[PDB]
Order: structure tokens, then C-alpha cells, then sequence
RNA sequence: CCAGUUGACACAAAAUAGACUACGAAAGUGGCUUUAACAUAUCUGAACACACAAUAGCUAAGACCCAAACUGGGAUUAGAUACCCCACUAUGCUUAGCCCUAAACCUCAACAGUUCAACAAAACUGCUCGCCAGAACACUACGAGCCACAGCUUAAAACUCAAAGGACCUGGCGGUGCUUCAUAUCCCUCUAGAGGAGCCUGUUCUGUAAUCGAUAAACCCCGAUCAACCUCACCACCUCUUGCUCAGCCUAUAUACCGCCAUCUUCAGCAAACCCUGAUGAAGGCUACAAAGUAAGCGCAAGUACCCACGUAAAGACGUUAGGUCAAGGUGUAGCCCAUGAGGUGGCAAGAAAUGGGCUACAUUUUCUACCCCAGAAACGAUAGCCCUUAUGAAAUAAGGGUCGAAGGUGGAUUUAGCA
């Protein structure tokens, strides 16, 4: 234990003769110092997170353990010490106690989590049993402070993944409800400028769309988003794309195209399109070709056989 | 397994370093480079003659002094300048350590036409990693 | 793979997509989306199942070529079938089909089989034990009957879309090598019958 | 214990018999 | 005598490190080595309760008279 | 005479009650009527005698549809007096001439009583006879008794040795019944290269002055990101014990190493230091209405970076094949010290025979052409090798121009990765 105390000794000097290098009059400084350093004088450059340099008053970074477990001739903290993790045995017994005084009147945390709170590395049975115990005095005559204090030991609800980034409709540039996006398709990007009036054909790449793709199941991608959303010829673009070849810009057009759609479009045709499935990138993408395979995952033939 | 520079559990109390304890898949993770020369750079060439200097600078100073280079050292090459970072070992006393140090220094400034330089590691505990 | 198990697999048509609604929203909600291919489109139009049968006809696992040809030969049966309706009587469109949708959905239910001979084994031995089969399973199994004998890779005379479209046209009405190989299935399953007592599951 | 001790028994008895019957 | 058809553990522990203990055997229980057996019931509940409760005063007089008669007598 | 309602011929066999309790020294028994049925109740006292037969068997035979020893004909059959299907001969029910041996075990003798070497039919003493204190030879030769003439009661002596026998400890094993179960890993299902074949390519090994590395498991487009004198590290002629080495060895001991790494792993844990469970022995430390784990140290987990966090390069613990290597390179020890090193000079490239790892075709897909998809030949594949050569050299390897322009019509139960 008292090499812990002599390494916060030595940080501490260590952390004075750093504050004493800077002329400046800020002893109070926070993480800006470190990241300045780190930048600086302190490139290690290792690929892991852990072994970098990471040099912190240890007066945090040192863990603590149970202190005195006895004073004046043996006397330990508590009744149950010699039961083992007498703290959290303790606690259980005011629980109960608690259960019994509400009688007679009348989300949860991980086994990590309470071992680092507390001070003892309990099991999983001795966890349930407390939840267990909780949950009896949850639902024994539900008060308020009570219920406050059993909720201590959890979180909030914090709900996510409901509304969508509803862009704006885009009015600048030029005299056009245009709207900017993206689209991506085994390594390939664009920029659509999908106009909200022209009930007529679209300009993709600057030429028709006849001449660039005569195949039916490009057009029929192109209609996709459009179709979708019954918007079907009232709609003009001049979109550039580029990367990819064949079905890679086929599908980054209609990203775009349904990006654009989405952009101006009601709430409910929005999250439509977004949970059918026509804005986010798949994850079929040019994966990394395997050096200890012929080709992508196929393996060699006689390999385990 | 693989045990390129590894060494698997056995007592609890036995003599190992950083470089005797890592695993050539952490070449660059767990563990660093100890040796930042001007080789194998890229788009930059020249990479032969600079790792054939570096091994031949590290291995005089390994044979200079007598049973302490347990680590090879940590060239760095700033143009002109050949700084070494050896793990040297208190040995004996200090005018040795000193008449050393100035006649290996003159001797590899007059020969390599550039100024070198070392300094010793004076630390009372090694770059012990794994307990082993 | 690379599918990961936070992400989830959506609808491709848009039939129910036009509005315990709360519920459903809130549950397609979250749920995190991937991307549609090329082939699958939402065209109410274009049917799924025609879809599936040309993304089981991927000849050297390239959809492209498969698609064009597969809806190149769907393009002349139409034609072929309009001339034989259309220029022929008035206004009979109920003995004959109006789109090539419903022609491949009757070549379907002409050639979808019913019976899924299997060796079922209870030790070492194997045993004729006609096996079930959903209709994903038995529509997957007339595709595949259709492709192989398509590309029976023996006839080293007539081209490809023309053969599929002799072939499409002869599966129209009871005709063809795909029924023809249905019933001999049929026949071989009926063969030995009392044997189904020895299923493990 | 198990039948094992008169394994042997058995053998030396079906030996002498076979002997017997033999000549 | 804990849930399981078995007397406490604890017994042998205590015979292995020299601790006189006693205890409020029974007929179920096995007084082999406790130094001062207490035979006695049980099942009922006003016989732990008065045992409890002659616990609590016998061990509170004690600590009261140790109290006591130690600081008069450091006092000499 | 197969299925029988109106019936039929055995010395058979005890459907539930048999879940019942008995005697007999012990065999021994169960659906029924009758003759006769349980000795001494102090114990023991012949393995030199009176008698039983456990089941079976020789002799004289009676004798039950019902069984087999002798059985024929046939799954499987590589080799089946058994196995899978029919019944039958000594014998099962009966009277006599007979060995009475067994697992006649309840391996635990009858009475008087009293309160754990291990497996356990709990412990402690008297009474009576029997038993042995080297096994295999030795349920046997020989001797004594029996009407057995294959046997029974006893049944020994030689060469070999450290014996020999029983129990105990957690494991590998479960074609052990079962529990969690295997997600492309496994059968039911398939997507598809390769199996019959053209080209690059070597494997068991041939050859001289042209070694090759376990050249199975992890080699056969592996080291070779490749074999004209270099690369081939392998040998001879001009000379040596200064051989360019104040000599080295690419020479060898895988039963001695450093060195890199798949494998089981697509698991799940190993243990220092402590404290316990066996009358403390080989061992173990075992389940929350809690029955002994804290567990130094190495771990999945935290991913180490990215296409985020699945998925990729690589594991993922103590370890798994005295694992591959004395020669990818160096090395204890031995040998060369008229070399197996070599200073300078000369030497291969082909598959006798089979095969597989990659690019290719059997079909309009071999040619994609001005258009990558709005217009189509030979009706086949229309090779290699060879010549002109991009490069050069004392012997061609990727391929451009000419010629040949083939090999066989997915060809063997199929093979391997794939849940995008
Ligand atoms: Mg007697
Ligand atoms: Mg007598
Ligand atoms: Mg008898
Ligand atoms: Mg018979
Ligand atoms: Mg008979
Ligand atoms: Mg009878
Ligand atoms: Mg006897
Ligand atoms: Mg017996
Ligand atoms: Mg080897
Ligand atoms: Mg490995
Ligand atoms: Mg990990
Ligand atoms: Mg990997
Ligand atoms: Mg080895
Ligand atoms: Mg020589």
C-alpha cells in the first residue's frame, strides 16, 4: 500500500515540475495541457489505446481498496465482517429492515458496476437476490422516497431512434427547390441536385437518360425512390455522378434520389422510406481481399480435409 | 502459437524486459519501433544501406560495453545528429564510464563524419512488462 | 458475414407503405436499415417472384446479363402470346393472359411440385420417406428444375432465349421437359409408399 | 470382484478337455 | 441446524482454531465438541425470542460492569 | 388343418392374486380334492460310514401337441456346428444298477452374549471341528476308495522369477441412455470452380562431371515473389593442410537447440501462496431456502485499425505431434585436416509410369465486336509444340504475327467455401 502513496508522491513532483515549465500564470490547467503535450512532446504513435501516454494525477487513475478492517482491540465496521463483503451483506440487512417497517406501516446496473461502486467482488445468485429483495420492496406499498432510493442504483429510459433529420427544403443557390445528398455502392459517391418542379424528364450526368443506360433495370432503380413516393414525373435533376461502374452508380443515383425525396417530404412517407430501406449504405461493400486465401473467403480446397 | 518474441508463464519472479515479452502481432500495438531510421520509408527510397548502418552501429555499441546491452538501442538520425539511447548497466566507476564515452564518441565522429553521442541508462528498475 | 446483428432485413414492396399503428411505426423504427439491391425494386409492377427466379438464373454470378435475357425472353412470349390473342378475335381477354407476370406465375403452378423424395437413414441405411416442403422450398425447387433444364447443356443447337422461350411456351400449357420431370417424381415418390416410418423428425 | 480369477481356470479345464477328446 | 438435513460448518472451523463456542443444540443437532451445549427448543417462536432477549441483557450487563469496574480499577 | 362363432384326442403348464410366509441340515415349490406333514428346542463333536440331489450324464426302457445335442435348406457370409426362420434324436413326467460335483453363495458356521487397509453384509470375546501361510505345472501325472472306464475326495515333485492375488486415486473411452448442442457445419437443400480434358506447375524417383528441405499428418504455384556458369546451395581437373577466412563445412547426430507457425480452439479455463475434505494413500476442493474458495501469474471478455461494435491478417491460457529443420540461417558433439571446402577451369531443365494447386471450353456463354449491352459467325471446342521475336544469353520464360489448330459432348458415389 505504501507504494501506491510513493508513486503519488512522485506524480505529484512530476505534475509540479510540468506546471513550473510553462511561464504562463494558469496552475489550474485541464486536458488542454495534456493534449498540447501528447501533440508535442509526447508522440508515441503506438496503434493500441492503452499503452500510450496517458500521464494523469493517479490521485483518480489508482484504484482504492477496504482500508482498516479493525481498530481498538479487533472492533471492525459492522456486525457481519466476518461473513465476507461485509458492506454489501449490511446493506441487505437494512433492506430487509426497510421491507419490515414498510410491512408493518401496511435500468438495473451490471455485477461490474456494483462491484466498482462498492468495494466487493460479488457473484451473480448474491445479485439476483438483491434484485430480488429490490423488487419485493418496490412493490411493498409504493411510495416516493423509497422508490427514489431503490432507483439510485439504476438510469434512465433515454429512448433513441425515432425522429429523422428532416433537411431543409433549400431555396439558395439558384430560383429552384433543389436538395443536395449522397449516395454509396462498393466504394463510389455523388451529389444529386434533384429539383422539386419539371414534370418532365431528368438529366443525369448532363445527358439523358436514354443514351447512358438502355438497360431496364437501371431505369427501373431511378424510379424506385419516385415511386416510392408516387412523385413520379414531377421532379428534374442534373446530378454528376462519378466512382463505381454499372449497378454502384445505379444504386448511389437512388440513394441520392431518395435522400432528395425524403429531404421535403412529409413525416410519414419519411420514415417510410427510411425503414424500407432506401438511404443508409448496405454493408455489401469492396471488403479486403484475404492474403491467406486464393480469392475473397473461398479457402483452399483440401484445407481441413 | 507463435512465440516470435514472447514468453509464456512460468514462475512469477524470473528476469524478463519489454523487448523479451511481446508478440509479433503487436509489432506496432503492444509494442513500438526501436528503430525510427531513415529506411524503410515510403515514398522515400533508400532503405538498404540505412538498415545495414543501423545494424552495424548497434551491434559495435552492443560489443563496446562488456555484459550490458541487454536491448538493442534507438537510433535517431535528426540530419545530422546519431543519438543513442542504450540500456546500459552501472558497471563500475565513473572515470571509466567517461573515458569510454568520449574516445567511442571521437573515435565514431572521426570515422562516420558525423557527430555521435550516447547516454547511459541510469535507472534502478529495468522495463520489466510481464511478471512471468 | 458481414451482416451484422444490429442491423435488420426490411420489405422491398410498398403495398402496406402507404399511410397498434403506433406500435408497428415505433417498432420499424428501431431497427437499424441496410440498402435494396439493384434487382429488388418496389415497382408494384414488377412481381418478386420474377425477381427470385432471375436471381436463381445468375448464369456465372452476374445478375445483369441474367435480368436482360430472363426479361428479353419474357418480352417475346408476351409478343408471341398478343399476337396470338390480339390478332386473332375481338376482345377475349379471359382465355387468355394479359401480362407475362401471370404467365410465369401458371408455369409456376404447372411445374410446382408437391412431393420431396428423401433418404431418411435410422442408423446406416437410408429409406424412401417423402419429406414436406413449404412453398418458398417448392417454388425454389421448380426454379431449379427450369434452369437445369434450360441449360441442359446438350442441345448444341438453338440459342438461349429462344430455347427459354420454347421451353416457357411449352410449360404454358402442359408441355415441356420440367413437367415431364415432375412426373416422373410424382411417379417414383408413389412408387414405394409404406415407407414413411422411419422419420427421425 | 468380478469373474476374472477363473478365466484361466476355464482355459486349463477346456485345454484337458480338448486333450481328452483329441486322443 | 441451517435449511439442509445438516448441523453448521462452523463447529469444526471453531475446533480447529481453539474457540470455546456454545450452542442451543437439539435433538437434530450433534453436541460433539461444543464446549457448553444448550439443550433447548427450536421450533417455537417465544423460546429464540426470550433467548435473544436474555442475550441482548446478559451481554449488555457484562459490557456495562466491564466498563465500570475497568476504569475503577485503572484509576488505582 | 390360413381368421373361428355351434366341438373334438397327451406323462403339458402354472394367465393378476405370486405385492404372499413356509419348512427342510440344504436341494426343493406355488391352478385344484385326499393318505400321510415341521427330529431333539442346551450347542458342537466323521472329507476312514447310513442319504438327497442341485443342473447334467452311462446302462433297461416307458413317455407330453410342447424343446433343443445330430439337424438340412437361405440374410450377412471374408473365414460362422451360435446369431436371423420349421420341428426333431440321449434328456424335461416314471421305476432300478450308478461319479455326487457345483457359485449345494445368503462365498459371512451353531450357542452365550455386549455396544471401518479399501470395498463394505456394523464393532467386540469364549466354545467345536475344517482351511492354508509360492503362483503357472497343481479341478493334474502318480497313490488309496467308487459297477465312472471322458469323472469324483485328496492329489505332489523338476527349469523360469522376483513373486503372485485383491482393493484403492482422478483421468483417455463411452458404435454408454441422456442434457446443453454443432448453422455452412452435419444429413436432409442448394450457388459454384475441379472431377472426362488444353496451358503454368511439382509429388513416389529415375541420370552423369546437373545434393535439394518430415519434401504423409502442416508438401504436390510449398520454400521458388520460380532452375542459361550466378539462380542449383550438387560433383570433377590445375593445389592446400593460411582452405579469401589467423579455415570452414549448405557434413550428421530431431533422442540434445535458437529460429518462424498451422493444428486442436468452431475450448474454457491452468495455478504459485494460503485454508480444508479421505483413522490425511494413491487424490479432490464439490450447485444462493447455499455443502470451502480467496485464488499470485496466462487468458476469451476489452478487440488490437478499418467497411461503426458482426466481418478481415493472427492467435485467444498451463499445452497437443523428443512437432519441420543441425542444411530458410547460426549452434554442444563427432568426421573431412590428400574434403563431403574448395582460389581459377567443365557439367541440367524430360515426366519411364500415375496425379493434383491456378487460367480455360463441352455451347451459342469458346469472339465479344465501331455500341458494353437496341446490329450477329464456325454450327463445336477451331490447343500445345514450332518459326519471326519484344530480353538476352553456351540449352525458354509471360506473350504479339504465321502454321498446327487439338484433347472430348459435366465425365465416377461427388469435392470444397458460402446463412450474403
Ligand atoms: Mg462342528
Ligand atoms: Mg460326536
Ligand atoms: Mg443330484
Ligand atoms: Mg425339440
Ligand atoms: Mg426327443
Ligand atoms: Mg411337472
Ligand atoms: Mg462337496
Ligand atoms: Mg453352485
Ligand atoms: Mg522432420
Ligand atoms: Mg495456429
Ligand atoms: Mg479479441
Ligand atoms: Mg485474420
Ligand atoms: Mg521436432
Ligand atoms: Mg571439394
Amino acid at each position: 500500500e505504501d507504494f501506491i502513496k510513493k508513486q503519488i508522491e512522485e506524480f505529484n513532483i512530476g505534475k509540479r515540475h510540468l506546471a513550473n515549465m510553462m511561464g504562463e500564470d494558469p496552475e489550474t490547467f485541464t486536458q488542454e495541457d495534456i493534449d498540447r503535450a501528447i501533440a508535442y512532446l509526447f508522440p508515441s504513435g503506438l496503434f493500441e489505446k492503452r499503452a500510450r501516454p496517458v500521464m494523469k494525477h493517479p490521485e483518480q487513475i489508482f484504484p482504492r481498496q477496504r482500508a482498516i478492517q479493525w481498530g481498538e482491540d479487533g472492533r471492525p465496521f459492522h456486525y457481519l465482517f466476518y461473513t465476507g463483503k461485509q458492506s454489501y451483506y449490511s446493506l441487505m440487512h437494512d433492506v430487509y429492515g426497510m421491507l419490515l417497517n414498510l410491512e408493518k406501516h401496511q435500468r438495473w446496473l451490471i455485477k461490474e458496476e456494483l462491484e466498482e461502486m462498492l468495494v466487493e467482488k460479488l457473484s451473480d445468485l448474491d445479485y439476483m437476490q438483491f434484485i430480488r429483495l429490490l423488487e419485493k420492496l418496490l412493490t411493498s406499498q409504493c411510495g416516493a422516497a423509497e422508490e427514489e432510493f431503490v432507483q439510485r442504483f439504476r438510469r434512465s429510459v433515454t429512448l433513441e431512434s425515432k425522429k429523422q433529420l428532416i433537411e431543409p427544403v433549400q431555396y439558395d443557390e439558384q430560383g429552384m427547390a433543389f436538395s443536395k445528398s449522397e449516395g454509396k455502392r462498393k466504394t463510389a459517391k455523388a451529389e444529386a441536385i434533384v429539383y422539386k418542379h419539371g414534370s418532365g424528364r431528368i438529366k443525369v450526368n448532363g445527358i439523358d437518360y436514354q443514351l447512358y443506360f438502355p438497360i431496364t433495370q437501371d431505369r427501373e432503380q431511378l424510379m424506385f425512390p419516385f415511386h416510392f413516393v408516387d412523385r413520379l414525373g414531377k421532379h428534374d435533376v442534373t446530378c454528376t455522378v462519378s466512382g463505381g461502374g454499372r449497378s454502384a452508380q445505379a444504386g448511389a443515383i437512388r440513394l441520392a434520389m431518395a435522400k432528395a425525396l425524403c429531404s421535403f417530404v412529409t413525416e410519414d412517407e419519411v420514415e417510410w422510406m427510411r425503414q424500407a430501406g432506401l438511404l443508409t449504405t448496405d454493408p455489401r461493400v469492396r471488403e479486403r481481399k484475404k492474403p491467406g486465401q486464393e480469392g475473397a473467403r473461398r479457402k483452399f480446397t483440401w484445407k481441413k480435409r | 502459437k507463435n512465440r516470435a518474441a514472447r514468453v509464456r508463464v512460468s514462475k512469477g519472479d524470473k528476469p524478463v524486459t519489454y523487448e523479451e515479452a511481446h508478440a509479433p502481432h503487436y509489432i506496432a500495438h503492444r509494442k513500438g519501433w526501436l528503430s525510427l531510421h531513415t529506411g524503410n520509408l515510403d515514398g522515400e527510397d533508400h532503405a538498404a544501406e540505412r538498415t545495414v548502418e543501423d545494424v552495424f552501429l548497434r551491434k559495435f555499441m552492443w560489443g563496446t560495453f562488456p555484459g550490458c546491452l541487454a536491448d538493442q538501442l534507438v537510433l535517431k538520425r535528426r540530419g545530422n545528429q546519431l543519438e543513442i539511447c542504450a540500456v546500459v548497466l552501472r558497471q563500475l566507476s565513473p572515470h571509466k564510464y567517461y573515458f569510454l564515452v568520449g574516445y567511442s564518441e571521437t573515435l565514431l565522429s572521426y570515422f562516420y563524419k558525423c557527430p555521435v553521442r550516447l547516454h547511459l541508462q541510469t535507472v534502478p528498475s529495468k522495463v520489466v512488462y510481464k511478471y512471468l | 458475414s458481414r451482416y451484422s446483428p444490429e442491423f435488420k432485413d426490411p420489405l422491398i414492396d410498398k403495398e402496406y407503405y402507404r399511410k397498434e399503428e403506433k406500435y408497428v411505426r415505433e417498432l420499424k423504427k428501431t431497427q437499424l436499415i441496410k440498402a435494396a439491391p439493384a434487382g429488388k425494386t418496389s415497382s408494384v409492377f414488377e412481381d418478386p417472384v420474377i425477381s427470385k427466379f432471375t436471381n436463381m438464373m445468375m448464369i456465372g454470378g452476374n445478375k445483369v446479363l441474367a435480368r436482360s435475357l430472363m426479361i428479353q425472353t419474357l418480352e417475346a412470349v408476351k409478343r408471341k402470346q398478343f399476337e396470338k390473342y390480339h390478332a386473332a378475335s375481338a376482345e377475349e381477354q379471359a382465355t387468355i393472359e394479359r401480362n407475362p407476370y401471370t404467365i410465369f406465375h401458371q408455369a409456376l403452378k404447372n411445374c410446382e411440385p408437391m412431393i420431396g423424395l428423401v433418404p431418411i437413414l435410422k442408423g446406416g441405411r437410408f429409406y424412401q420417406v417423402p419429406v414436406p416442403l413449404p412453398d418458398r422450398r417448392r417454388r425454389f425447387l421448380a426454379m431449379k428444375w427450369m434452369i437445369t433444364e434450360c441449360r441442359d447443356k446438350k442441345h448444341q443447337r438453338t440459342l438461349m432465349p429462344e430455347k427459354l422461350s420454347h421451353k416457357l411456351l411449352e410449360a404454358f400449357h402442359n408441355q415441356g421437359p420440367v413437367i415431364k420431370r415432375k412426373h416422373d417424381l410424382h411417379k417414383m415418390a408413389e412408387a414405394n409408399r409404406a415407407l414413411a416410418h422411419y422419420r427421425w423428425w | 470382484k468380478n469373474v476374472l480369477k477363473i478365466r484361466r481356470r476355464k482355459m486349463n479345464h477346456h485345454k484337458y478337455r480338448k486333450l481328452v477328446k483329441k486322443t | 441446524l441451517n435449511n439442509i438435513f445438516e448441523p453448521h460448518v462452523a463447529v469444526r472451523d471453531a475446533a480447529k482454531m481453539n474457540i470455546p463456542t456454545v450452542g442451543i443444540v437439539d435433538t437434530n443437532c450433534n453436541p460433539c465438541l461444543i464446549t457448553y451445549p444448550v439443550p433447548g427448543n427450536d421450533d417455537s417462536p417465544l423460546a429464540v425470542h426470550l433467548y435473544c432477549r436474555l442475550f441482548q441483557t446478559a451481554i449488555t450487563r457484562a459490557k456495562e460492569k466491564r466498563q465500570q469496574v475497568e476504569a475503577l480499577y485503572r484509576l488505582q
